[PDB]
């Protein structure tokens, strides 16, 4: 899996590769790398964490779980509409935007941009 | 002096142009005021030349391989395409090295591709992949190869990236791809960033993951030293003296290893800002590396440059660079009694490509000399924020000065000497004016350090007090 | 470390104790050097025949070639008609490297421009370049005509000089009587002399294609010279004089040795002498027309036999003594002027000098390369000198050149040695130099590392260089030597047998070893 | 050395006069300090500059094309001395997040290297009325060592006060950023002084200088300098210098121990600002 | 080279490999592969090929010259801040807004943005 | 130095009315100047008597670029006080047809041709479509007051609602505001009355109400304005007294976008739709 990290804060887009489905999320590919995606809870409830994900290789997106409780945080910091929020229930298919402390690196790439502001601006 | 007389020279010079070319060229010629900070508003550089106007120029391909690769002794590299380009720059820069030609360095060699009409019509990939195994075999001891590109390579749409990413993988051997095709860029500053991206993307980052070179708190690098004539070498020694290791040397005398060592190193002394500020930027981004800009030309420079070096690590350091100071001031004390008052009052104007105008100016001032005119075929505007301050009053600057315009500048303003390259040396030697060639130090050298200020003094005096200049005209005429 | 009075350059500066410790610990520390060792074993290796074997193999790479691209040539042609600049329809670097390349040949100032084309052109053609460089050429550096040649980038785009050139003149960049001669010369195809080839054509056909209709062949009197790519200055000057001596009228079409020696008198010529436009266009009321390169002017010849309805003669380089005897005696029959007594008392002379030179010359072995007909003018008269060339390369040599060369060292028991290449570079002709050694090399500048090489096996096993050919950079003023006539065969007898000399000089002068046979008299 | 400091409370109570003026005597005694202006209006730097307000990272990013472009020396000027002074702005009302100049200007700051090695103290100016966002940043990333919270009588600067300290000791694990102690600057309300000693104690902190109101700060102010160079003579010029000397022999650097709201009612009717309170 | 051709008039964004510094442009690669950039002349002055490249590899840019005829085409769309101008002249780096018609392919990681629309809205 | 713009559906005679009205400026001691923003370049002719005034865009591209344009060959003074620029526009089908307009836009700022001496700056823009460069002058604050020039007829009424929605949109970016209407007067029934129904319900208010005569029919073939032509004619002083009106206008306003059932029975009430 290759990953493009990208921010305002960052003065270069950078490119790493992580390996697919490790229990460590993309905070964990983060954090190994230095790329400093603000992260201000250890229970997954906070909005600080959120990223904007595009799939570059858009036939290989791959169908995951949007977690009920991931749901509910992206709601509560307005970035889930409904379009996607049915989308995910019924095609399984990741919405536009994501928290960094929950998402699962799948086998594909992906840019994931952020702002170094919490979720809910 | 003369401000409006050097205006007004400016203005009938132009008059022989077309409306284009007139327009364009009138924005790089320029009256120095060392008040002004930002050049941009005052001058232009980095454009295109205009068409059949006999520039000086090179391309991107000179900037690549005849600049940055050629000089690595131990790697091997091929001019991919016709044979004309590697032919020409064959050993014509004086880049000096330690080996033995052919067995473990290849630098005054010439491997190419030799494209034929059938490489240009079907490509010249697997003829690429002939070639490397070929070069492997016949050169066992070749410690890496890197591929130039000329023209026809982009311009029929050859992959070398690919295939030099499988020979390498196969060969378990360092392939770089250069794709500095001469139509890329207007000069050969183009080249220049096209070669230091190669390096940065291929060749410097290998030695990362491995820890088994045993640094020193004086570790240096020397950045943007060619060795012309032996000039390294003679900025090494006064480095040496003064307290520090030299790891590397860009690239003069200069191996892989060497480059790939580079990180490691605590400081880099980048000699020319325009060939190699963009690696410098890289690894003062990537491994926090600082670097700083000296200048060796000279006694004043030297001295100035060996002091902020010295000022960027311990006491020590800083004693033994007055030690070698103290060393060295008599020598050219001497040097500056026996030629100062030959030269005394002389009238000189230059125009190489880019950094060494400026460069010289000090060392020329260290003799009575003053320069008139500084002129840049590559340079951009950076460069001339720097010259502004180093050229006095009402001096004229030049950029991209066309054959026409630089002879009637010359015969204008009439200098004492002319520091430019081998396609004006014959031109202004048959005016009568002495002329000393500033890229190859006329086959002379070095001219960097105290070592090169006596040669650099005994040169200029040479070819400036010389009876033949005045047998240039016949007595009966 | 310097003393006022003795400054050091370079060499000897950096043998000093201090730089000679820097280095090693340079190498030592940095530089990760193989064994010296492994060097030397490496080095034998590269001496041997097994090495020989694989040099030769290689169907790709090219080590160290022995030849230019087209519009090198083409610019040198350009150079020798009145008033013309060179003009190259492409990237600049070609022509700073032209430019570079004729300035160290011939130490004096050499004109060209181009269009300076980039990217824009790499993606959309070069026809605005075209446009603008005409205008700011014509308007700048005031030529009388503008030649045009190509670089690799403008064929590979596919670019078109004629209609390039006549939408120029249509459009008004340049007026619509200006001569603008073209000619297409591809770096990928032939070599320089190719490329001289093409513009000669060019401009010939540009000058003499539309009006054939007043033409009477014969009717001026005249015979024209073709003397195609020549770097000796005193080849041109032996043929005008060679000519002038036998009272035949004569017209040398593309001659540069006036804008290629220009005296130093306080001001810059641009220009100097050239074939006038005007004899271009009385060229086909000649007599007929010789080429002095025969084997790098086909085309040239193929133009001027349909085209002006000469019958070319079928003349070799007039080199050596039989050659030059030959070239002689058609000029003769084609002018109905008898030779005069100079030039026989000149011929007599040759004779004399080979005569006296014949014990050193005899059985000699040489390795020489440089162009087709040079290298088999020389060939002829190093086998009418009783010396054996051996190592025979030619890197712009074809199959037929290769067979007319073989049919003349057929002809002579000093060829029985001799081998002929083509297509081979340097590199090959190392290896031939080390596994079968000669006397001495003959050919350019770049011959000179290989002398390094062969004296880092040995002072027994060193090959001397003699340096004719172009080009020389090394040596300072030698383009004004003349190889061509009798005066060229004396002066390459002279500096053979002296080289002989030098060397045996060098090697028999050890006090008490070799001083024996350091003879005052030879 | 490299002691960075920052200075924390509610809008309008001081932060700016009371950060000015100590590193203005800080200055005094030779020391090089640099203040770096994290409120969004951004006026932490008019008394030193003596100009005007200064011209932010927001607004030098924007007029060019990007941070990157600009210049260290366009937006760090040096004043009183040479102090250092920086001004982190802020977006447009009702865009992005309020504390994104302080994200941008620390980013910048740290790119350059401004952080030179011959600095002795950093003071960070940052509005503590919200701690979420930029405005927390300097505590999450370890940028500020340690904390001084501006304090008054008041309910909402006691209430902020407790929201600062419970920032502080949610990354104390993660970092070393501690509570060095709390000003208090007077409203000359009654019994204040030993309310904010009441309430360090129960935060268990000690308490900086206690700041009593004048006149003479606006009469320096309305002339755009620090009180201590206006008149160096004067009593507060001098209350300042001991302020700065207290922070520089500062060593109590604790994990605070955040009070409950209803905790924080009982403390205040004790003292008499808040009357006392009967649910019927 | 990789290139990830995104656009709201496409499903799916499309992945693709290019030789770089091919004659063919930019154009060249998103014609071969069906992507559909609005191109309406062959002299390179209509603007109407206007994209946003983002170089994934931060790492990896590499310098260009950028010529006098996209540079003014540029200006007149609009797409050309004063900053890139200079960054561009001075640096030689390349600007956010190209015209794909007259840009070589690289040896890098791109992200190639467009509208569907013409340059100049 | 205030600067504005006159935006309508084409063939409202808008070209016209802005040069005419031009005119009525130049003699009352005012330097004004004209700058073409409509793709065709026929908003110039009165004032400049030319056949066809070169664009901007028509000498850049046999110039080699807009770099080696030269102010002094694109901004002619055929009367004395009065400047005409034409941008001009691209070939149909090329690009973007607003692009002509950024060019000249940002052509005059770079040579200073809004210096020292200008009281008004006129852009006779094309109205149909907002978008790209004809809704440059809104979008980048170049036009402060802006003019609609619209008729009895629905097209042109729904033309001045979409300029009005632009305007809203970047109410906020720019000081840009709606300054008034103007009413061109086709022979029909009910309009003047009309118009100052839609002005009264967008907010703005109505500033002339200018007929249809054949004195301007006579100065089409002078290539002339009305005013220069015959300064004693009914419409020159309607034309004057509209000029007046334009300089000592003082409320700018947001305006406010009309539906298309209000704009609908609009029409209908008045008669002019069944
Ligand atoms: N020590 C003081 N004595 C008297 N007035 C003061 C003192 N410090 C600040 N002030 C007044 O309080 C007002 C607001 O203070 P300021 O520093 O702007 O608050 P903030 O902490 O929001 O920056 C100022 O107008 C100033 O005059
Ligand atoms: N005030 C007026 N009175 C009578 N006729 C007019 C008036 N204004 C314009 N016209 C006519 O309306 C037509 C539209 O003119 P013009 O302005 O060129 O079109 P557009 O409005 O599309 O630019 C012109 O032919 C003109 O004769
Ligand atoms: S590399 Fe460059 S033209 Fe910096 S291409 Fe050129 S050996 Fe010059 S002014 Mo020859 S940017 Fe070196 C140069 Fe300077 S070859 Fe030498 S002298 S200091
Ligand atoms: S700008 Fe540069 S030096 Fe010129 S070709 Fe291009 S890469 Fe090369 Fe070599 S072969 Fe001869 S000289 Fe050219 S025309 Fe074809
Ligand atoms: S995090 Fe705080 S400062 Fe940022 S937007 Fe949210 S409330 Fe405002
Ligand atoms: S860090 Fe809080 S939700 Fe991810
Ligand atoms: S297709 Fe017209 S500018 Fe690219
Ligand atoms: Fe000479
Ligand atoms: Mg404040
Ligand atoms: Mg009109």
């Amino acid at each position: 899996a290759t990953i493009y990290f990208s921010s305002p804060l960052m003065p270069h887009n950078k490119k790493v590769q992580a390996v697919a489905g490790k229990r460590s999320t993309k905070k964990g590919v983060a954090q190994e790398n230095g790329v400093k995606i603000p992260f201000e809870c250890q229970d997954g409830n906070c909005g600080s964490c959120l990223v904007k994900i595009t799939h570059l290789d858009g036939e290989r997106i791959k169908g995951m779980l949007l977690t009920d409780k991931e749901r509910n945080v992206l709601k509560s910091v307005g970035k889930l509409p409904k379009s996607e929020e049915e989308r995910a229930a019924v095609r399984d298919l990741p919405p536009t935007y994501r928290l960094a402390c929950q998402t699962i690196v799948t086998d594909e790439d992906l840019l994931v941009e952020f702002t170094g502001e919490p979720g809910g601006a | 002096m003369s401000r409006e007389e050097v205006e007004s020279l400016i203005q009938e010079v132009l008059e022989v142009y077309p409306e284009k070319a007139r327009k364009d060229r009138n924005k790089h010629l320029a009256v120095n005021d060392p008040a002004v900070t930002q050049s941009k508003k005052c001058i232009i550089s980095n454009k295109k030349s205009q068409p059949g106007l006999m520039t000086i120029r090179g391309c991107a391909y000179a900037g690549s391989k005849g600049v940055v690769w050629g000089p690595i002794k131990d790697m091997i590299h091929i001019s991919h395409g016709p044979v004309g380009c590697g032919q020409y720059s064959r050993a014509g820069r004086r880049n000096y090295y330690i080996g033995t030609t052919g067995v473990n360095a290849f630098v005054t060699m010439n491997f190419t591709s030799d494209f034929q009409e059938k490489d240009i019509v079907f490509g010249g990939d697997k003829k690429l992949a002939k070639l490397i195994d070929e070069v492997e075999t016949l050169f066992p001891l070749n410690k890496g190869i890197s591929v130039q590109s000329e023209c026809p390579i982009g311009l029929i749409g050859d992959d070398i990236e690919s295939v030099s990413k499988v020979k390498g993988a196969e060969l378990s051997k360092t392939i770089v791809p250069v794709r500095c095709e001469g139509f890329r860029g207007v000069s050969q500053s183009l080249g220049h960033h096209i070669a230091n991206d190669a390096v940065r993307d291929w060749v410097l980052g290998k030695r990362d993951e491995d820890t088994t070179f045993a640094s020193t708190p004086y570790d240096v690098a020397i950045i943007g030293d060619y060795n012309i004539g032996g000039d390294a070498w003679s900025s090494r020694i006064l480095l040496e003296e003064m307290g520090l290791r030299c790891v590397a040397q860009w690239s003069g005398d200069g191996s892989i290893s060497e480059i790939e060592l580079t990180p490691k190193v605590k400081l880099n002394l980048v000699h020319c800002y325009r060939s190699m500020n963009y690696i410098s930027r890289h690894m003062e981004e990537k491994y926090g590396i600082p670097w700083m800009e000296y200048n060796f030309f000279g006694p004043t420079k030297t001295i100035e440059s060996l002091r902020a070096i010295a000022a960027k690590f311990d006491e020590s350091i800083q004693k033994k660079c007055e030690e070698v100071i103290a060393k060295y001031k008599p020598e050219w004390e001497a040097v500056v009694a026996k030629y100062r008052p030959r030269l005394e009052g002389k009238r000189v104007m230059l125009y190489i490509g880019g950094l060494r105008p400026r460069h010289v100016i000090g060392a020329y001032e260290d003799l009575g000399m003053e320069v008139v005119g500084t002129g840049y075929e590559f340079a951009h505007n950076d460069d001339y924020d720097r010259t502004m301050k180093e050229m006095g009053d009402s001096t004229l600057l030049y950029d991209d000065v066309t054959g026409y315009e630089f002879e009637e500048f010359v015969k204008r303003i009439k200098p004492d000497l002319i520091g430019s390259g081998i396609k004006e040396k014959f031109i202004f030697q048959k005016m009568g004016i002495p002329f000393r060639e500033m890229h190859s130090w006329d086959y002379s050298g070095p001219y960097h350090g105290f070592d090169g200020f006596a040669i650099f003094a005994r040169d200029m005096d040479m070819t400036l007090n010389n009876p033949c200049w005045k047998k240039l005209q016949a007595p009966w005429e | 470390s310097q003393q006022v009075d003795k400054i050091k350059a370079s060499y000897p500066l950096f043998l000093d104790q201090d730089y000679k410790d820097m280095l090693a610990k340079k190498r030592d520390g940095f530089e990760e050097k193989y064994p010296q060792d492994k060097i030397d074993e490496v080095f034998q290796w590269t001496t041997t025949k097994e090495y020989q074997e694989l040099n030769f193999q290689r169907e790709a790479l090219t080590v160290n070639p022995a030849k230019a691209c087209q519009p090198l040539g083409a610019v040198l042609c350009a150079l020798g008609f009145e008033k013309t600049m060179p003009y190259v329809h492409g990237s600049q670097g070609c022509v700073a490297y032209f430019r570079s390349y004729f300035n160290r040949h011939f130490r004096e100032p050499v004109s060209c421009v181009s269009d300076s084309m980039t990217e824009d052109a790499a993606v959309f053609g070069g026809q605005q370049n075209m446009k603008d460089g005409l205008q700011n050429c014509k308007a700048t550096y005031k030529p009388d005509m503008i030649a045009v040649s190509t670089t690799c980038m403008a064929e590979v785009i596919g670019d078109d000089l004629n209609a390039f050139i006549n939408n120029s003149k249509k459009e008004g960049f340049i007026p619509d009587e200006f001569p603008v001669p073209f000619a297409h010369t591809p770096s990928f195809v032939g070599s320089h002399v190719t490329g001289w080839d093409n513009m000669f054509e060019g401009i010939a056909r540009y000058f003499t294609l539309k009006s054939m209709d007043d033409k009477v062949v014969g009717s001026n009197k005249k015979i024209n010279i073709v003397p195609g790519f020549e770097t000796y200055l005193g080849n041109f000057r032996v043929i005008k004089r060679m000519l002038s001596e036998m009272g035949v009228g004569y017209s040398l079409l593309s001659d540069p040795e006036e804008v290629l020696d220009t005296p130093a008198d306080g001001q810059f010529r641009m220009y100097a002498g050239g074939t006038t436009q005007e004899e271009m266009k009385d060229a086909p009321n000649a007599l007929n027309t010789v080429l002095l390169q025969p084997w790098h002017l086909e085309k040239t010849k193929k133009f001027v036999e349909g085209t002006w309805k000469h019958e070319v003669p079928k003349l070799n380089i007039p080199m050596g003594l039989d050659w030059t005897d030959e070239f002689l005696m058609k000029v003769s029959e084609i002018s109905g002027q008898p030779i005069p007594a100079s030039l026989t008392k000149e011929r007599g002379r040759l004779v004399d000098m080979m005569t006296d030179s014949h014990t050193w010359l005899h059985g000699k072995r040489f390795a020489l390369w440089g162009d087709p007909d040079f290298v088999m003018g020389l060939v002829k008269f190093l086998l009418e000198l009783g010396c054996e060339p051996v190592h025979i390369l030619c890197h712009n040599g074809n199959k037929r050149w290769k067979k007319a060369v073989d049919a003349i060292l057929a002809a002579s028991p000093y060829g029985k040695n001799a081998t002929v290449y083509i297509g081979k570079d340097l590199w090959h002709l190392r290896s031939l130099v080390f596994t079968d050694k000669p006397d001495f090399m003959i050919g350019n500048s770049y011959g000179k590392f290989i002398q390094r090489d062969t004296l880092h096996k040995g002072k027994e096993f060193e090959v001397p260089l003699i340096r004719i050919g172009f080009p020389i950079f090394d040596r300072h003023h030698l383009h004004r030597s003349t190889t061509l006539g009798y005066e060229g065969a004396m002066q390459i007898l002279t500096t053979l047998v002296n080289s002989i000399l030098e060397r045996l000089d060098e090697e028999t002068r050890g006090m008490q070893a070799t001083d024996y046979n350091h003879d005052l008299v030879r | 050395a490299m002691r960075q400091c920052a200075i924390y409370g509610k809008g309008g109570i001081g932060k700016s006069t009371t950060t000015q003026n100590l590193v203005a005597a800080l200055a005094e005694m030779g020391k090089k300090v640099m203040i770096v202006g994290c409120d969004p209006k951004a006026d932490s730097t008019r008394l030193i500059l003596h100009s005007k307000a200064q011209n932010t990272i927001m607004e030098m990013a924007a007029e060019a094309g990007t941070v990157e472009d600009l210049e260290l020396e366009d937006v760090l000027k040096a004043g009183y001395g040479g102090v250092k002074c920086v001004e982190s702005g802020g977006p447009e009302p009702g865009v992005g997040c309020a504390g994104r100049g302080v994200i941008t200007a620390i980013n910048f700051l740290e790119e350059e290297g401004a952080y030179e090695d011959d600095l002795d103290f950093v003071f960070y100016d940052v509005l503590g009325d919200v701690v979420c966002g930029g405005f927390a940043m300097p505590i999450r990333e370890n940028k500020a060592q340690e904390i001084y919270i501006v304090c008054s009588g008041e309910m909402m600067a006691m209430y902020a006060a407790n929201n600062i300290s419970k920032g502080i000791v949610k990354y104390a694990n993660s970092g070393s950023v501690r509570l060095g102690g709390l000003i208090c600057n007077s409203r000359n309300t009654d019994r204040e002084d030993e309310l904010i000693i009441a309430l360090a104690n129960k935060l268990g902190t000690q308490m900086i200088h206690f700041v009593p109101r004048d006149n003479v700060v606006q009469r320096a102010e309305i002339r755009r300098m620090t009180v201590i160079e206006y008149d160096p003579k004067a009593k507060q010029a001098d209350e300042y210098r001991a302020l700065a000397r207290k922070v520089v022999d500062n060593k109590l650097l604790v994990i605070p121990n955040p009070i409950t709201m209803d905790e924080l009612e009982e403390l205040l009717m004790e003292f008499g600002i808040m009357e006392v309170e009967d649910e019927s």
